[PDB]
RNA sequence: ACGGAAGGGCACCACCAGGAGUGGAGCCUGCGGCUUAAUUUGACUCAACACGGGGAAACUCACCAGGUCCAGACACAAUAAGGAUUGACAGAUUGAGAGCUCUUUCUUGAUUUUGUGGGUGGUGGUGCAUGGCCGUUCUUAGUUGGUGGAGUGAUUUGUCUGCUUAAUUGCGAUAACGAACGAGACCUUAACCUACUAAAUAGUGGUGCUAGCAUUUGCUGGUUAUCCACUUCUUAGAGGGACUAUCGGUUUCAAGCCGAUGGAAGUUUGAGGCAAUAACAGGUCUGUGAUGCCCUUAGACGUUCUGGGCCGCACGCGCGCUACACUGACGGAGCCAGCGAGUCUAACCUUGGCCGAGAGGUCUUGGUAAUCUUGUGAAACUCCGUCGUGCUGGGGAUAGAGCAUUGUAAUUAUUGCUCUUCAACGAGGAAUUCCUAGUAAGCGCAAGUCAUCAGCUUGCGUUGAUUACGUCCCUGCCCUUUGUACACACC
């Protein structure tokens, strides 16, 4: 599978909370955001993350999202 | 033990000098390192000087470490005869 | 009025990658830091010891078997310093868990 | 001399192995806690973590004479080669094989199997660990046998961070009925980690944004 | 031990606790025979 | 908690589609059984049977036939310096050049001896007294507290119909909201860097000195430093990289899932390590100088020494090895790995030279090692020949005769070589195992064991498929529902 697990999807839905203006559509970015925006103890995690961080903006831009 | 008073006295005297004896566990090791007598001589005769007290055993990867104690360090002032006020591991080296 | 160039070999063994590599780097500085010429640190292939055991101390089970290791880290240092400097660079730097060994000679 | 490093290396860990022991059961009543050994230039270098090092030294400093002599022997050195400093350590609270020795020792002046462990945790507490677990297992009292946990606070229990956070420590208390297992968990405080990993890798902290006080139709400052 | 008595350990548990910090608080401050052996045999020699 | 009720699932220790087999045969090896002086013993459904790292010539070792020793602490008592006790040469004796014991008669000097109490050792018993460890449930996904909601209460709700996932993984629903343990994260290994830092113990290009062939400049080599440079390849440091990205089908346009493109890599990226709460009278007292209790303790169940035994053979069972041939055997020729190991107070890994058909021997030698063995020139495999379907030149059991190696010792044949002998076996009934890609299978190699001995194992790389990409029919487990007079919980 790749379901991923809720400290990847509650860190997301943190920083999508907090940081809008900031963040975009690019992941690539959004890596190099959540290192100077957030603590996390691996590259891996924060990729992990910042990817659905971004895949939860690309659809917010087409209607909202619950949460 | 059967062991004639030379060899007793080999272990005892050192035991006095060192304050303190290791052995391995291995009877029939012939001539034990450092002391002029036969292993088998040493254990024994600590093992001995351990169950009247005087001195202490310790095992662990099949060594022996026997600790000169406090009354014993007054068995071996009879045994050697030598006066109080006599020595062991006792003395603070010259400024070591 | 002393010192001659006496072409060293400083070898570092260890099983903890940063104290070594701690003593290692420290010590490459510690040189053209004063001005030496050296070919400096040569990582060897790093080796692994393994170990192979079943879990169980006797018979009865699924055979599991568990397989420990352990790794030994090997650089190697060359340097050209007098006796001075050498000397000086072996008894400090010292550190628990890095083994050095210094040689000589041009052969 | 001439080892080969490979069987020079293995040759070290089974020194340590071999001294550790001796020391484990040679100062017990003294809350040995762990060593090091140090190899320096001209001499051979042994530090006892023990808590209560008054002991370990003796009437003008006897003990560790017995004790370096003792280890002096053994491996076979040549006096001044080898040398022996006892330490005591920086809190026994956080650290497992510490801990143990208390446990077992404490059922040995007979203590309630509850007020021992039951305490042990309260202690190790205080002393700012994150979590704590004690077990007891084996045989008191009764015939058949049981065990018991004892727990407080927060533990993990798996991956690298228990190789970096947890300390743990089985002892074998002698009893005269059987042997009863004790078993220590502590779990070290990640924020004071002093050297390593600062947190959980769990841990996703995010830093709380700005109040901002914006608008304002442009203009520009000079200098 | 029983659970009817359990309050009673927890206690005397924390008590037990309490009496092993004055110990490490108060070691947190607190407060010859001449002439050898291998010399006795060379000087009575 | 349990059911020989019901409803859902999940999995190549389930099946489907297949693969490659085992079950038949020879032998190897374990287990039963018989046998025996003894054939030491544990373990018996998955979870006992190439398992106790269990490949036992002595040792191991426990078992059997025999012989010594005390290594019986310590305390009192007895004995006793007119000698408590110790040892012996030769002979007899004995397997023995054991003064075991006897003859004889020196010696030793308070160390012992006799006795009781108390210790002590023991692979003696008890794993149904224990610790620790392990294996099993578990290829599973479960466990809990805060504030709130229900209940007098134990308790429940959160933790759920559905959907999704490898996952109590999420989505969603929602009297719950929000969190922690376990899962994930993490860690290690295999993949990608012409980016960074370097290397005579890694290697490349150039240049010298040089060989061969062409000569027309060339082509192919020699040269642990004859110099210059470089880091692509090798090595291991620090970084980077992937997040299922872009796009699109799909779907409660949710988690997600499928496809395409790109990418070193898109099945948790592949393989591992660690792994919560709980259970079992699972296994181990035969790993432990871990341990309670019982047993035993000098004609010993201590220990050691000699010799046999664990291998004994009407036969049942299990893991294996080699095979039945022509995708073959044989004989020449091609000629390519990776994981490893290796000698100090010592004989380890061995290049090279010679002698020997061989196995081996002998003279030297490099290596405490990316430095030498070793480019481990391994095997399948590839090439050209011989044989031609004939139990054949497939197959190599059984057996005779010789020569070498390890070891104090090889007989009941440790192993190796040569000749010879040349069995079963013509693809294996009922049954049954394993597996989804650099995988299956074929194929060798190092390592553990190891003086000698792998038909075992743990890892390794070499050659490289077929068929799925599904489901609940079989089998096993999990989950709700439901019944219970069980709770020591269907033993
Ligand atoms: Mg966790
Ligand atoms: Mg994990
Ligand atoms: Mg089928
Ligand atoms: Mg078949
Ligand atoms: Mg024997
Ligand atoms: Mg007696
Ligand atoms: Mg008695
Ligand atoms: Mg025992
Ligand atoms: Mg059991
Ligand atoms: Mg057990
Ligand atoms: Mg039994
Ligand atoms: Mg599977
Ligand atoms: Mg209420
Ligand atoms: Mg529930
Ligand atoms: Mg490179
Ligand atoms: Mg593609
Ligand atoms: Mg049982
Ligand atoms: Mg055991
Ligand atoms: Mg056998
Ligand atoms: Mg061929
Ligand atoms: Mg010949
Ligand atoms: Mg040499
Ligand atoms: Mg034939
Ligand atoms: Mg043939
Ligand atoms: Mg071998
Ligand atoms: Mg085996
Ligand atoms: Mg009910």
């Amino acid at each position: 599978g790749r379901v991923r697990t809720k400290t990847v999807k509650r860190a997301s839905k943190a920083l999508i909370e907090r940081y809008y203006p900031k963040l975009t559509l690019d992941f690539q970015t959004n890596k190099r955001l959540c290192d100077e925006i957030a603590t996390i103890q691996s590259k891996r995690l924060r990729n992990k993350i910042a990817g659905y961080t971004t895949h939860l903006m690309k659809r917010i831009q087409k209607g909202p999202v619950r949460g | 033990m059967l062991m004639p008073k030379e060899d007793r006295n080999k272990i005892h005297q050192y035991l006095f000098q060192e304050g303190v004896v290791v052995a391995k566990k291995d009877f029939n090791q012939a001539k034990h390192e450092e002391i002029d007598t036969k292993n088998l001589y040493v254990i024994k005769a600590l093992q001995s000087l351990t169950s009247k007290g005087y001195v202490k055993t310790q095992f662990s990867w099949q060594y022996y470490y026997y600790t000169l104690t406090e009354e014993g360090v007054e068995y071996l002032r009879e045994y050697l005869n030598l006066p109080e006020h006599i020595v062991p591991a006792t003395y603070i080296q010259e400024r070591n | 009025q002393q010192q001659q160039i006496i072409k060293i070999r400083i070898t570092l063994t260890s099983t903890k990658v940063k104290q070594l590599e701690n003593v290692s780097s420290n010590i490459v500085k510690n040189a053209e830091q004063h001005n030496l010429v050296k070919k400096g640190p040569v990582r060897l292939p790093t080796k692994v010891l393994k170990i192979s055991t079943r879990k169980t101390p006797n018979g009865e089970g699924s055979k599991t078997w568990e397989t420990y290791e352990m790794r030994i880290h090997k650089r190697y240092i060359d340097l050209e310093a007098p006796v001075q400097i050498v000397k000086r660079i072996t008894q400090i730097t010292i550190e628990p868990g890095v083994d050095v060994e210094v040689v000589v000679a041009s052969n | 001399a001439l080892i080969s490093k490979k069987r020079k290396l293995v040759a070290d860990g089974v020194f340590y192995a071999e001294l550790n022991e001796f020391f484990t059961r040679e100062l017990a009543e003294e809350g040995y806690s762990g060593v090091e050994v140090r190899v320096t230039p001209t001499k051979t270098e042994v530090i006892i973590r023990a808590t209560r090092t008054q002991d370990v030294l003796g009437e003008n400093g006897r003990r560790i004479n017995e004790l370096t002599l003792l280890v002096q022997k053994r491996f076979k050195y040549a006096p001044g080669t080898i040398v022996l400093y006892a330490e005591r350590v920086q809190d026994r609270g956080l650290s497992a094989v510490a801990q143990a020795e208390s446990m077992k020792f404490k059922l040995l002046n007979g203590l309630a199997i509850r007020r021992a462990a039951y305490g042990v945790v309260r202690y190790v507490m205080e002393s700012g660990a994150k979590g704590c677990e004690v077990v007891v297992s084996g045989k008191l009292r009764a015939a058949r046998a049981k065990a018991m946990k004892f727990a407080d606070g927060f533990l993990i229990h798996s991956g690298q961070p228990v190789n970096d956070f947890i300390d743990t420590a089985t002892r074998h208390v002698l009893m005269r009925q059987g042997v009863l297992g004790i078993k220590v968990k502590i779990m070290r405080d990640p924020a004071k980690s002093r050297t390593g990993p600062k947190a959980l890798p769990d841990a996703v902290t995010i830093i709380e944004p700005k109040e901002e006080e914006p608008i304002l139709a442009p203009s520009v400052k000079d200098y | 031990g029983d659970d009817k008595k359990e309050l009673s350990a927890e206690k005397e548990a924390q008590a037990d606790a309490a009496a092993e910090i004055a110990e490490d608080a108060a070691e947190a401050e607190d407060a010859l025979q001449d002439y050898l052996n291998q010399q006795a045999n060379n000087q009575f020699n």
